[PDB]
């Protein structure tokens, strides 16, 4: 039986090596944070792809402060979402990119409906979503001096009012900021219907050339961190 | 409309072969069994866990010598186990993180793997002075990859997510064979015991039989509600069963053209991820997105036992070709040799 | 086998009324959130109503809010869809749409093309 | 419309050649499936359990 | 006139009785018994960082309570101080219950250093938590800080410091005065309790940083059974920090105050009264830590106090 015990040795041997491999894995895969892009074309989605900087699936890599990110976007896959969506049930947040100024097809339905869905689904409860209003600067023009209305799509909009804790950009008319703050109400009255505590949402407007947006999925991710440790301390 | 009359001789067709189903109904499984005598209770134990994995497993599969295993992560890490030992025997690095399926070759010197890069890529584990590599990338299908099973070292057949299934010639690269007709999803496919066909299992409620060396469908069995996720051909490859999102396992008979068993029960509301017969196929385990694996009777459609170790959803099952042990990936990041 | 069938479509004079229904078989219908969807000629597949498990929560699209109602009969598996004032804008397929899962609050896919749990849809026009 | 009726008529060539095959009865095909577990019933190990020096995972 | 009067005697002086040592350990046994007995349920189901930090520190806060209050109470039922208490053992039940008393002081204290560092790193500098602290770090705080604390409190047996009774004759602990001034007594004594003190400042910063990040979470949030929110976390280590620095100060002190003051113009009687109530406060520690830690968030208290 000295071969056998020799061929046990020698299957130590390479299982050591392959946990001291695990190891470095292990201390890259925690220092990463890994995040899903979700959006139409329409949508601007692919100008944030910019702002951070036939395949199945695309990934951009960008630092802030010393911290790696990963960031994926879907490529090539069909609209039917419920089977591959469960994927991403890990990540730390997804960044969910909106044309805020595409309310009349309804596309503003459309995007609220998504977000619906993966705010309630079963696998997707932890899972934080940071939310873009894209495209401002459209919004405003069909706001202030076109012609184009919101209250036929959303007939709410004629009792809605600025809140008082809103705070208007500076040199901002205040028809387009009630036409800003209404879509982002109707993003929040989702996530306040059934957040329960596990996740949250983070909404922020957005344009091409801000150019700030990197810093601001920094901050959000950082504090979706802190409340996951946070729950640590309710231990029973 | 020439549309119009397309869609009423279609419907005139599909009575005829919901009659013809009908008259072949004389009797069911149950009244054919009840006099048999019950399992009694399945109590297995757990004799081996593997801990490795830093996310979620996706998929395992046993090689043929009922001793070595292969289990694909969403941490980009494929892992070959001797479950014997608890020994790692290699560690593939994958070069997309999101695997979905791996598969391990009858001979033993391939393993597969694929996921959402829409590529199934083929590893060779007997590399003549060198570490495992990178064999073979195919590339052709459109949707993501659900599963994938060896023929033989230069044969493999795949599923994806464009609703479509293909046969490969692994030494050209080539799609060799294209499976069409589901209208959802593919999530699953089972080999027959002799790889002269194939069941698969779609988004559209529906499973097809596959004729491997002519590439068309010969039978569709529509028992479901809902989204397949899991199927498993019965030992003497006559029968196969199905798992859904119904929270309902099914049983089809492939001589008599329909359904033939329900695993269902009132407490039980979450769907089945994978689907395994024992080696005699008295037993039919399947697993669940409660966090559990039930054991059932496939004759008498009565749960003989519950698997419960694992802090959450099973996600793939697996049974030794001796019959043995069965193992179970979930994600918590381990896999369980139970005995 | 899951087959949703549509009836009550036809021509209607502006400001009209008409009245959808949807038979369904193959599944436990008390088990699923129904839809309405529909396709106007020109644009894609969008969403109308919804209506839960049990009924009692209803959410409408902001264009039918007052004039359309969606109602469920889970002894005879039937939905429906009553819709008053009529305007030329509602001239679309409407199609009788399931959620892919029972006992789930999230409906997915409804308004993809190839849906496997919709219906043929019946042709509405309004045209005075 | 192309689409349509294209997908329409192979819809209607798959059914003709799935509704013209044989099938046997489920009395006969129960049977078949319920002698084939009797005739392996000693060969499952999960059926009947191995004792503890047969079992390669038993320490 | 010697400073200590009970260092050499046979018997509790009279004027003492048992009911304040043995209200401590009453109240102080069911409290840590009931931590011990809910962190059962949840951990066996009958883990974090903070799940193995707070297992460790409740196991020494009952080790120390079992271990040195009965004898105390047998002192006060046999009429006889500890240095007699066991004749087969003589004077070194004394030299022992010194050494574990000041070995459970900087023991407790430097696990609580331990508990506020994780909480302010894990709040403060989320990213740099997540790379660094793992779980293997977590389980080896208890073991690394006892090893370290029974080496330091071992230096007087070595030749660095001295133990003494103090009276009524029922506890022994550190030598605070010496007549002489002896810097190997006074050194050791001053040693010991600036560390103390270093550890008790380094806490009560470590507290009002992790207390200055939860203030902050709860400011984002309000711009937008039941878990615990920021603010009774916050409450809750506002009172941890209170307590734990009024308990602590009477012994820190003591040592100062025995090392730095002439003996000739510091009284005895009051003194004696006065040593006694600093390692009394110091046992407060050990009873509230279980309320504040574990039982407080039970859902099964919650239920029947909400707050
Ligand atoms: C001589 C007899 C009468 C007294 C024994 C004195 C010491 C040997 C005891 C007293 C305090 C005990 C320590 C108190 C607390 C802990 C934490 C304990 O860890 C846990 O409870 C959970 C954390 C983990 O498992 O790592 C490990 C044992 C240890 C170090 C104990 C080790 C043994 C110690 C030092
Ligand atoms: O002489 C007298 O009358 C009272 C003597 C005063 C000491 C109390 C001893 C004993 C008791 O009697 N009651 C307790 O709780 N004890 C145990 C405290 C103990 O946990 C603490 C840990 C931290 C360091 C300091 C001691
Ligand atoms: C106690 O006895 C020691 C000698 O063992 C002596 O030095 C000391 O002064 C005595 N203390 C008193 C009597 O208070």
């Amino acid at each position: 039986t000295e071969d056998q015990r020799n061929e046990e040795k020698a299957q130590r041997e390479a299982n050591k090596k392959i946990e001291k491999q695990l190891q470095k894995d292990k201390q890259v895969y925690r220092a990463t944070h890994r995040l899903l892009l979700l959006g139409a074309g329409e949508s601007g989605k692919n100008t944030i792809v910019k702002q951070m900087r036939t395949s199945g699936i695309f990934e951009t890599k960008f630092q802030v402060d010393k911290v790696n990110f990963h960031m994926f976007d879907v490529g090539a896959q069909r609209d039917e979402r419920r089977k591959w969506i469960q994927c991403f049930n890990d990540v730390t947040a997804i960044i969910f990119v909106v044309a805020s100024s595409s309310y009349n097809t309804n596309r503003l339905q459309a995007a609220l409906k998504l977000f619906d869905s993966i705010w309630n689904n079963k696998w997707l409860r932890d899972t934080s979503v940071i939310l873009f209003l894209n495209k401002q600067d459209l919004l405003a023009e069909k706001v202030l001096a076109g012609k184009s209305k919101i209250e036929d799509y959303f007939p709410e909009f004629a009792r809605y009012t600025t809140p008082e804790d809103a705070t208007p950009e500076p040199g901002e008319d205040p028809r387009v900021t009630r036409a800003k703050y209404f879509i982002r109400d109707e993003f929040l009255r989702i996530s306040t219907a059934s957040g329960d505590g596990r996740h949250y949402c983070y909404p922020h407007f957005t344009c091409a050339v801000d150019t700030e947006n990197i810093r601001r999925v920094f901050n959000d991710c950082r504090d979706i961190i802190q409340r996951m440790h946070l729950r640590q301390y309710e231990l029973l | 409309s020439e549309l119009d009359q397309l869609r009423q001789e279609a419907e005139q067709l599909k009575n005829q072969i919901r009659d013809a189903r009908k008259a072949c109904a004389d009797a069911t499984l149950s009244q054919i069994t009840n006099n048999i005598d019950p399992v009694g209770r399945i109590q297995m134990r757990t004799r081996r866990t593997l801990r490795g994995h830093l996310a979620k497993i996706y998929a395992m599969h046993w090689g043929t010598d009922s001793r070595l295993l292969v289990s694909a992560s969403q941490d980009g890490k494929l892992i070959i186990w001797d479950s014997y030992t608890t020994n790692k025997v290699h560690a593939i690095p994958l070069r997309s993180s999101w695997v979905m399926t791996c598969a391990y070759a009858p001979s033993g010197n391939y393993v597969a793997c694929g996921g959402l890069d829409n590529i199934c890529s083929i590893y060779n584990l007997k590399t003549r002075e060198g570490n495992v590599r990178v064999s073979r990338e195919l590339a052709g299908h459109t949707g993501y990859l659900s599963c994938c099973r060896f023929l033989d070292d230069n044969q493999i057949v795949t599923s994806s997510g464009d609703t479509t299934c293909a046969l490969w010639d692994i030494e050209t690269g080539q799609q060799t064979t294209t499976f069409t007709g589901h209208t959802g999803d593919v999530m699953s496919l089972s080999l027959a015991p002799d790889t002269r066909l194939f069941v698969s299992g779609a988004c559209d409620a529906s499973a097809k039989l596959w004729d491997v060396r002519e590439g068309m469908c010969r039978q569709t069995f529509t028992g479901h509600e809902s989204d397949i996720n899991a199927i498993c051909f019965f030992p003497n490859g006559n029968a196969f069963a199905t798992g859904s999102d119904d929270a309902t396992c099914r049983l089809f008979d492939l001589r008599a053209d329909q359904e033939l068993m329900t695993y269902s029960h009132d407490n039980i509301i979450c769907g089945i991820t994978s689907v395994s017969f024992s080696k005699s196929g008295r037993l039919l385990l399947a697993g669940y997105d409660d966090f559990n694996c039930n054991v059932w009777d496939a004759l008498k459609a009565d749960r003989a036992g519950v698997l419960a170790g694992h802090d959450n959803r099973v996600s793939c099952l697996g049974v030794t070709d001796d019959g043995m042990a069965v193992a179970t990936g979930s994600w918590d990041s381990f896999l369980k040799i139970w005995n | 086998q899951v087959q949703l069938q549509e009836s009550g479509g036809g021509l209607v004079q502006p400001g009209g009324s008409l009245r959808l229904s949807c038979a369904a078989s193959g599944f436990t219908f008390s088990n699923y959130k129904m839809n309405w969807v529909r396709q106007a000629p020109g644009k894609g597949l969008e969403w109308v109503s919804d209506i839960s498990q049990s009924g009692a929560s209803i959410s409408y699209t902001g264009s039918v809010k007052g004039r359309f109602t969606i109602s469920r009969d889970n002894a005879k598996n039937t939905l429906y869809l009553q819709m008053n004032s009529l305007k030329p804008e509602d001239t679309a397929v409407y199609y009788c749409a399931r959620c892919p899962a029972p006992f789930t609050r999230d409906c997915f896919d409804v308004t993809s093309t190839t849906y496997a749990y919709r219906g043929q849809g019946t042709q509405v026009t309004v045209s005075s | 419309n192309t689409a349509s009726i294209a997908q329409a008529r192979k819809l209607v060539e798959q059914l003709k050649m799935e509704a013209n095959i044989d099938r046997i009865k489920v009395s006969k095909a129960a049977a078949d499936l319920m002698a084939y577990c009797e005739a392996h019933a000693k060969e499952d190990p999960l059926l009947t359990p191995v004792p503890a020096s047969e079992n390669p995972f038993r320490e | 006139s010697p400073f200590y009067r009970c260092q050499n005697t046979t018997s509790v002086e009279k004027g003492n009785s048992a009911v304040m040592g043995g209200v401590l350990f009453s109240t102080g046994l069911l409290g840590n018994l009931l931590a011990l007995g809910l962190l059962a349920r949840s951990g066996l189901g009958w883990p974090s960082v903070f799940y193995m930090l707070v297992c460790g520190l409740t196991v020494t806060d009952l080790l120390g309570k079992c271990l040195l209050s009965p004898v105390v109470l047998a002192a006060y039922a046999q009429n006889r101080s500890l240095r007699v208490l066991a004749p087969a053992l003589d004077n070194s039940l004394c030299q022992a219950f010194a050494f574990f008393m000041s070995f459970f002081g900087l023991s407790s204290t430097l696990q609580l250093l331990a508990m506020a560092l994780e909480c302010w790193l894990s709040l403060g500098h989320p990213f740099f938590y997540r790379r660094h602290i793992t779980l293997r770090l977590g389980a080896l705080v208890a073991p690394v800080v006892s090893a370290f604390s029974l080496a330091f409190c071992a230096l007087p047996f070595m030749g660095f410091g001295k133990f003494v009774q103090y009276c009524p004759g029922t506890w022994c602990f550190i030598q605070m005065v010496h007549e002489e001034g002896s810097l190997s007594v006074l050194g050791y004594s001053v040693l010991y309790s600036s560390l103390m003190a270093l550890l008790v400042l380094a806490t009560v910063l470590c507290n009002l940083g992790a207390m200055r990040n939860l203030y902050a979470m709860h400011r984002r949030l309000q711009r937008h059974p039941q878990p615990l929110e920021e603010l009774d976390h916050l409450l809750l280590l506002a009172l941890m920090t209170v307590l734990f620095t009024m308990c602590s100060l009477p012994v820190i002190y003591r040592a100062y105050y025995g090392a730095f003051k002439d003996v000739k113009e510091k009284n005895r009687t009051s003194e004696e009264a006065e040593d006694l109530r600093a390692l009394r406060f110091l046992s407060v520690i050990s009873i509230v830590d279980p309320w504040i830690f574990i039982i407080f968030r039970s859902p099964v208290f919650r239920i029947f106090f909400h707050k």
